[PDB]
């Protein structure tokens, strides 16, 4: 789950936006969902990438 | 007290505090010998014009019998040199009899003081004067900190407070749709509160401030270089400078040396009309600057009185000699023949387009005079004192003048009502000007491109004509001062 | 010694300081019973110390304060004769920022006194928090009045 | 004849001497500047041509000069000196407000 921006409110206040399929977020307080590499997809929880 | 003064004897003495010099000699006392008096440098012709405005107003009151008949206003006017120490020497001269009476014969009793220009200088002067409840009506001290009557009991001003000006800067930034600006302020009681108010307003209006740097006229080359580095590293084209001319001159000179261009300067009223910044050879840096100016006033007969100056003819103005010696580069260095024409040398003394702080000094003097008139023309049982008792104009005291100034309501020569609210403040509009290069000459023309209506409600106070703004002095395209480009559809 | 009470007020402190500088004042403004104060210990408040420092450095009378810690009193251009036995408040704002960073907070509020003490310190803390990625929800100014 | 210790006020009910030590240091710093004026060798002075002030007719600016060049020792054996801005850098102690069990 990545960090989404709340308009008009500073950076410390963010929403939790679930990563889409194909991308993933492994760490906490992540500002971007990273795409799994070639020949790799994302598991159900979007916490890692499986072949 | 201090010398070089301008003094006229009268039944009632009005003190004056004007910056006839832009500053003092930067010579740090090593204390190996007894510290002598510091010298004042950088002669200010605009401050001399302000002093002449005070003298002209006092002479007008002394000539017109409709105001204060058979009562003469005198003056003791000193030079502060924008320095707290000089103005404090002058203030100690003002409170000599008062401090003798309070602590411990021919010394004049200052009934009220007109000044000073700097908010820190006026703060020190108010600290000293409020001990004796001597009214002090400033003409150019617009700091919000001076609206605290618990600390400044006897302070008044004929200039608007600078919260509206910071709100106006934020409104201007919102109008042109910028969110990525940098802030610069003088490290004094004027720049700091105003830039803080601007920061609150910008946070309210969702404007990100990249850098906030403090400046001073005594800043070392290291500090100035650091501020210039901060400006260069930043991508914020718009820089909000809430400072004065002398405090911004080192930074502007250093930036001109390194040719930083494309920066949009939002000027506070202190330096938006400054001859120390609005120089023809700085236009590739400070060109297109958008600044604020106060209401322009009219003083009929003021220009003739300004042109009637003469070192020998004017015996009550000890500043006239140095004015002559710096105007014509003469000594009374070639000798001062005394027949030189004021309309021959281009100085801010005469080459003025509007009277804004001069009108403020005029209003200060007339506010004091109308308070004295209310003291004089008062029915016995309707005075502003105990049991409706009245002050005696023959033996008037400073605190009585303060009391009548708090409840003051008089009319200008422009037909505008002048009163001071519970905070001892005056409310006034603003005119938004843009620094244009002159086609005919090389001077920096201050072109009026909008206004700010303090009486209007929020969001309707600002009015700007973008067609009249030349960005950076040459460009008609509103610059881009956002941190990131707009995210498009999808 | 000649010691007066300031009552945390600029007015009382300036009356006392006018007592302090009486001989220098009459010398520079034109009875030997008036004593010559060679130096002043005080004061507590930073605004009080600012006014007293203006008046005293006018006559170059040293003033060694014990509680006034405003950074504005470190300006020797304005305050030539001011000295401190208390640390400046440049470090205390940084220390508060380090405390907030240590406990892993980023959403804080700020209150300051509306005087030469609270305002510079809270500005320095705002700068340090901005450096340390701390978001300040509100900034309020208070006073005893 | 009332006993000062009978009534609990911040006058005696104190645990540490923090600002009181600051007042003590201010007084002793001025005293040590005056001593440096007094213990001044004729050719070794802070004034013009290495001249020294007269302790019997000393002036405030001379004491200011000596205070700016003052480097003495506490009663705790720690050096006190003032920087170019007349500041005395020192540590801080982080304290926590608790409630007295008794
Ligand atoms: C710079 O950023 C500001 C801040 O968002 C932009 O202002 C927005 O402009 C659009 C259309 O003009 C409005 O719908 C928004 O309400 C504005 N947001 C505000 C005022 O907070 C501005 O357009 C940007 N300028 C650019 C990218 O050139
Ligand atoms: C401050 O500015 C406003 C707007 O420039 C002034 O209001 C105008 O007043 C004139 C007459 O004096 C009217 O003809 C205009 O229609 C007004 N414009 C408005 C209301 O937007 C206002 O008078 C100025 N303040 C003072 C004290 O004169
Ligand atoms: C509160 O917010 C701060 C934001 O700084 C969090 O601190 C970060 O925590 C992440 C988690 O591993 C680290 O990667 C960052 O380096 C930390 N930044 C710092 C310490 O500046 C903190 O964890 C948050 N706490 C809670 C309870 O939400
Ligand atoms: O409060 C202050 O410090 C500024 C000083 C100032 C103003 N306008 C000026 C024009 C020339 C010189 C100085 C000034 C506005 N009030
Ligand atoms: O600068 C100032 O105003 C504060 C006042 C102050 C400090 N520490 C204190 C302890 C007790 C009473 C007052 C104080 C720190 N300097
Ligand atoms: C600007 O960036 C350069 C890059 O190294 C840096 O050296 C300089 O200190 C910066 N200026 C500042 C931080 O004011
Ligand atoms: C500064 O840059 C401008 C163009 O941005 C140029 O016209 C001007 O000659 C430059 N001046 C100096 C002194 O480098
Ligand atoms: C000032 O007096 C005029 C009358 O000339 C009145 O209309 C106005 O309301 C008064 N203003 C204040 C603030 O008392
Ligand atoms: C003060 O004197 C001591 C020697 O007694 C010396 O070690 C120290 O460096 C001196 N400090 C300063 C700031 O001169
Ligand atoms: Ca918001
Ligand atoms: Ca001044
Ligand atoms: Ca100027
Ligand atoms: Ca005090």
């Amino acid at each position: 789950t990545r960090k989404g921006i709340i308009e008009g409110e500073p950076t410390c206040c963010f929403e939790c936006v679930e990563c889409p399929d194909g991308e993933y977020s492994d760490e906490t307080d992540a500002s971007a969902c990273n795409k799994c590499p070639d020949d790799f997809w994302s598991n159900e929880n979007h916490t890692s990438c499986i072949a | 007290g201090p010398d070089q003064r301008a003094q006229k004897k009268g039944d009632i003495i009005l003190g004056g505090l004007f910056p006839i010099h832009f500053g003092v000699a930067a010579k740090d006392q090593d204390l190996k010998s007894r510290p002598e008096s510091v010298e004042c440098i950088r002669y200010n012709f605009r401050g001399f014009r302000w002093l002449q405005a005070m003298i002209f107003a006092i002479e007008e009151i002394n000539s017109s019998p409709a105001l204060l008949p058979n009562l003469t206003l005198g003056y003791r006017i000193f030079d502060t040199c924008n320095t707290v120490s000089k103005a404090l020497e002058a203030t100690l001269s003002f409170v000599a009899q008062n401090k003798i009476d309070s602590l411990n014969e021919h010394i004049p009793s200052t009934i009220a003081v007109v000044g000073a220009t700097g908010s820190g200088v006026s703060t020190a002067v108010a600290n000293l004067l409020g001990l004796f409840y001597i009214p002090q009506v400033s003409y150019a001290s617009s700091s919000r900190l001076l609206s605290n009557k618990n600390q400044f009991k006897s302070f008044l001003r004929t200039i608007p407070n600078d919260e509206h000006q910071a709100t106006a800067m934020a409104d201007i930034i919102e109008y042109f749709r910028w969110n990525w600006v940098g802030t610069i302020a003088a490290d004094d009681d004027y720049g700091r509160p105003g830039i803080e108010k601007f920061r609150e307003e910008a946070e309210e209006r969702d404007i990100c401030i990249d850098f906030s740097e403090l400046i001073s006229q005594y800043s070392d080359e290291e500090e100035i270089q650091h501020v210039v580095e901060v400006i260069q590293n930043s991508t914020a084209k718009v820089i909000v400078v809430f400072s004065s001319g002398p405090d911004l001159e080192p930074l502007i000179k250093e930036i001109v040396r390194r040719n930083i261009t494309g920066k949009i300067w939002l000027a506070s009223e202190a330096w938006a009309s400054s001859s120390l910044i609005a120089m023809p050879q700085y236009f590739h840096v400070v060109g297109g600057t958008i600044g604020f100016a106060l209401k322009a006033g009219q003083i009929p007969g003021f220009r003739e009185f300004l042109k009637k100056v003469h070192p020998r003819k004017s015996v009550h103005n000890g500043f006239a000699k140095e004015f002559w010696e710096e105007t014509f580069n003469c000594h009374l260095r070639p000798l001062c023949t005394g027949d030189e024409n004021i309309s021959s040398v281009e100085t801010p003394y005469i080459d003025y387009t509007h009277l804004r702080i001069s009108y403020n000094v005029y209003l200060a003097v007339y506010s004091i005079a109308h308070a004295l008139q209310d003291i004089y023309t008062c029915l016995p049982g309707r005075g502003l004192f105990t049991n409706g008792s009245c002050a005696d104009i023959k033996k008037v005291e400073a605190w009585q003048v303060l009391k009548h100034l708090r409840h003051l309501n008089f009319t200008n020569n422009m037909g505008e009502q002048v009163t001071f609210d519970e905070c001892g403040d005056l409310v006034g509009n603003y005119s938004i000007i843009n620094w244009h290069l002159s086609p005919e000459d090389g001077s920096i023309v201050f072109k009026e491109v909008g206004y700010y209506n303090v009486y209007a409600k929020k969001g309707e106070r600002l009015f700007i004509n973008e067609e009249k703004i030349l960005w950076s002095g040459f460009s008609r395209e509103v610059p881009f001062s956002n941190c990131s480009r707009d995210c498009l559809a999808g | 010694y000649r010691i007066f009470d300031t009552c945390n007020t600029v007015s009382k402190a300036l009356e006392a300081t006018l007592s302090f500088v009486a001989q220098n004042k009459i010398d520079s403004l034109n009875s030997e019973h008036i004593p010559s104060t060679i130096a002043v210990v005080g004061a507590t408040g930073s605004g009080v110390s600012t006014a007293v420092a203006n008046l005293l450095g006018l006559f170059y009378i040293p003033q060694v304060s014990y509680a006034s810690s405003s950074r504005l009193l470190s300006n020797k251009n304005q305050f030539k004769s001011f000295l401190r036995t208390i640390p400046n408040d440049e470090h205390q704002a940084t220390a508060m920022a380090d405390i907030i960073e240590y406990f892993r907070w980023n959403w804080v509020g700020t209150i300051a006194a509306d005087d030469d003490y609270g305002r510079p310190g809270i500005e320095k803390f705002r700068e340090e928090a901005e450096e340390r990625d701390i978001c300040i929800d509100f900034s309020e100014l208070i006073s005893q009045y």
